[PDB]
RNA sequence: UAUACCUCUGCUUCUGC
RNA sequence: AGUAGUAACAAGAG
């Protein structure tokens, strides 16, 4: 699906080479994957956080 | 099928003739990520590691857990040893002064009489400086800036006299003091007028407060080291811990190396501190002498040699003997002097980083764990690796989140002072009046050990006895890395020799790109570069020539300035295509604004902006080297002529080159971190500065060129100066009745 | 809480001799 | 996931 939004965006008549961000690019590039970051004191206090 | 083997060029070419070949320096080079806690903690368990067989008390000053090495017990293994005999030192010393004679007293002279003249700002000129009034590494011209202002509220203004001498003399002093104040800038709120509905602003303006600290937390911060990781570090798999000094030690490191360093230059056994083909004619001669010396029919053999865990055996008390030793007959008060630097290694204290980060897998979270709160979790959540060395670490952790470091020189800093204890082994020549005589070179941790002896079974027995010598200065041969052959081909600092020393190309080659100064200075440097390489490290005319195309590349792509008649699209390609439409003298538009390349072998180390001058336009010249042009700004002596380069060896020396101050000689845009963090408030401290200099300069135009000198005030030299240029102006009638009343009323307010 | 599909940031959360 | 490799990033902040 990504290779065929590529191939289709890039063949397109529109200036921008932009792709929309969707379940798959957002899959695929790896989205929200970052662990949020928490105040040491519940860190601290939360014994599965090793 | 034909299978190709790289290694079988080595087949036909000798390994040193093609060294080249052995060095990745087109790759990318190892960096560090996140903490380096594990780190640090690994080297101070390593250094006490070393020292446990030692004497261990309890400091009465900082109230830490301190180990003393020096004058233990003989080591009984191979493993590494700080256990370094204080007589053994001072008899190689001896050795020394005996074969150098007056060398000691001549380099203290030279030495004292230097410190008398140095002043303050000498400690301006240094890199990212840990600054412990606020308890975070600065630049060291801040750092300092910082300290002498607190300074001013404890009341000690020997920084104000000029020299260096009364500002340690404070320093030492600033120990003494009960409790000692520092500002630390607080936000305020304030209404300001404005046209809003409410017609007000509120602007949050800053007011520096008076916080204080006990004497005890004060001279904790003073021996403390600030530890980061080694970045960008070549042939290396794993990683490891560096350390930077507080603005309080850096005062005294300065003279006791600059005393090294004078021994050093004299010292004929010595690779530091002379560099570059200085360095090479040296060696070069001190191997044609020490193989033509050797005894006929016999054998001379040269140990290519390294000591593994340099900085953490030698200890600073060992140091500290050294300057006694030096200072001899230099007077009471240098002595003590020399004496401070060592005395503060000797119980300094080492800060572990930021800590380490804890991670629930599933809940998809993180958080960092600052180093006062390691003990805070119970040690079954930190990983086998971290566990094992908190739990050896228990017996040196502060609860303020730092470890007594006694021994070892963590941040090292006496290299010319280290590479002597080195010398000192090399110059004993000979244990028993046995048929060997040795000798060598050092470069502070790096060695290249000689031997002139009957036979190798000989040879041998004599480095095994400099193995043992070095044992007893705290010097640890590396079995590993060290290995041994007869005369003829060895290695020293990344210099390799085969009855001369051979050309190695692969260790300046990261140099050759751009360097990132900006567009009229990195294509100077470019050249420069190119034409030193021709010279220096063997670089052949085709090679150089194609080091000219391959530079205007990486030159084109990077500043996006292609060709004018090259049909490239890009923001500013679109401007410089006009350019090229409407200048006629299109060979005198430089490579920056899509000009051609001229550059050759010959004309390397001619500017840019000279060679095409008379091939210019005469409306282009105008606009390039306008004199009032918005892009260049106020330019510093080292600003225009010299530029950092960070070769894979030495320290970051900054080289010097030649180009033409045009409107291509720009600077780049502050980062803009700072605007969201609290830090906010040095941006007013700077401009509220960058006006008083600004406005002084435009009363002293000299002080631009030369360091203006006086311990008065600021401001009297500003008034006493505009108060004569107005008189004068009014005597010779440049300035007419209207104007001098005017000047010297408003002189008259000051 | 709310403004916030908004605002600021890209070396300035520690880079030594 | 992936980069990567003895520890991080896979956006941060008001």
């Amino acid at each position: 699906k990504l290779w065929r939004d590529c191939v289709n965006t890039i063949s397109n008549e529109e200036m921008s080479n932009e792709l929309q961000k969707t379940n798959y690019a957002k899959w695929a590039t790896g989205d929200g994957l970052t662990y949020q970051k928490i105040m040491k004191e519940v860190a601290i206090d939360d014994e599965t956080m090793c | 099928g034909m299978n190709i083997n790289p290694y079988f060029l080595f087949i036909d070419v000798p390994i040193q003739a093609a060294i080249s070949t052995t060095f990745p320096y087109t790759g990318v080079p190892p960096y560090s990520h996140g903490t380096g806690t594990g780190y640090t903690i690994d080297t101070v368990i390593r250094t006490h590691e070393y020292s446990n067989k030692g004497k261990q008390y309890i400091s009465d000053v900082t109230g830490c857990t301190m180990v003393d090495p020096t004058n233990g017990p003989l080591p009984e293994d191979n493993e590494p040893s700080a256990y370094a005999q204080l007589d053994c030192v001072l008899e190689a010393l001896d050795r020394m002064d005996e074969e150098h004679p007056g060398l000691f007293q001549a380099a203290s002279q030279n030495a004292m009489e230097t410190l008398m003249v140095t002043t303050v700002d000498k400690l301006t000129q240094g890199r990212q400086t840990f600054d412990w009034t606020v308890c975070r590494n600065q630049p060291a011209a801040t750092a300092l800036n910082t300290t002498i202002t607190s300074f001013r509220l404890n009341d000690l203004n020997g920084a104000d006299k000029g020299g260096l001498i009364p500002f340690c003399q404070d320093i030492i002093d600033s120990l003494d003091r009960p409790e000692m104040t520092f500002f630390s800038v607080k936000n305020i709120k304030k209404k300001l007028p404005a046209k809003n509905r409410k017609g007000f602003l509120i602007k949050r303006i800053p007011m520096k407060v008076k916080d204080k600290i006990t004497k005890v937390e004060y001279i904790k911060r003073a021996l403390s080291l600030n530890t980061m990781t080694k970045d960008a570090e070549r042939g290396k798999l794993k990683r490891r811990a560096i350390a930077t000094a507080g603005i309080q030690i850096r005062g005294f490191v300065l003279v006791v190396e600059n005393l090294a360093k004078n021994i050093c230059e004299n010292l004929e056994q010595s690779g530091l501190p002379v560099g570059g083909n200085e360095k090479k004619a040296k060696l070069s001669n001190a191997v044609a002498k020490m193989l033509s010396n050797c005894p006929p029919g016999g054998i001379s053999m040269t140990v290519t040699g390294d000591n593994t865990k340099w900085n953490e055996c030698l200890n600073p008390r060992i140091f500290l003997a050294m300057t006694e030793r030096i200072t001899r007959d230099s007077p009471i008060w240098f002595r003590d002097f020399c004496s401070i630097a060592p005395v503060l290694f000797s119980n300094k204290i080492a800060r572990l980083g930021k800590g380490f980060m804890i991670t629930s897998k599933t809940k998809r979270l993180k958080a960092q764990i600052p180093c006062p709160d390691l003990f805070s979790i119970p040690l079954e959540r930190y990983n086998e690796e971290t566990r094992a060395k908190l739990k050896k670490l228990k017996p040196f952790f502060n609860e303020e989140g730092t470890a007594s470091l006694s021994p070892g020189m963590m941040m090292g800093m006496f290299n010319m002072l280290s590479t002597v204890l080195g010398v000192a082994a090399l110059g004993i020549k000979n244990i028993g009046n046995k048929e060997y005589l040795w000798d060598g070179l050092q470069s502070s941790d790096d060695f290249a050990l000689f031997v002139n002896a009957k036979d190798e079974e000989t040879c041998m027995e004599g480095i095994n006895d400099f193995y043992r010598t070095c044992k007893l200065l705290g010097i640890n041969m590396s079995k590993k890395k060290s290995y041994c052959n007869e005369t003829g081909m060895f290695e020293f600092t990344s210099m390799f020799y085969r009855d001369g020393f051979v050309s190695n190309f692969a260790m300046e080659l990261p140099s050759f790109g751009v360097a990132g100064v900006n567009e009229s200075a990195d294509m100077a440097i470019g050249m420069t570069i190119i034409k030193n390489n021709m010279i220096n490290n063997g670089m052949g005319p085709a090679t150089a020539q194609t080091a000219i195309q391959l530079f205007i590349a990486d030159y084109r792509y990077t500043y996006k300035c292609h060709r004018g008649d090259s049909k490239v699209e890009g923001k500013r390609m679109k401007i410089i295509k006009e350019l090229w439409e409407n200048t006629k003298g299109r060979d005198g538009l430089l490579v920056a604004d899509g000009g051609p390349n001229i550059y050759n072998l010959r004309n390397l180390h001619i500017p840019e902006i000279v060679l095409k001058y008379n091939l210019m336009d005469p409306e282009y010249k105008g606009r390039l080297l306008h004199p009032q042009n918005p892009f260049v700004g106020h330019l510093s002596i080292e600003g225009i002529k010299e530029a950092d380069i960070t070769p894979a060896h030495g320290p970051v020396k900054k080289m010097d080159y030649d180009a033409v101050s045009g409107t291509h000689s720009w600077r780049t845009k502050r980062n803009r971190s700072i605007l969201n963090t609290d830090q906010r408030n040095m941006i007013l401290e700077e401009q509220c500065y960058a006006k008083c200099c600004n406005l002084f300069e435009a009363c002293f135009n000299s002080a631009s060129y030369r360091k203006p000198v006086g311990q008065h005030s600021m401001l009297e030299a500003m008034a006493h100066r505009l108060r004569m240029d107005a008189r004068l102006d009014y005597e010779s009638g440049r300035m007419s009745k209207d104007d001098f009343e005017k000047a010297m009323a408003h002189l008259g307010e000051i």
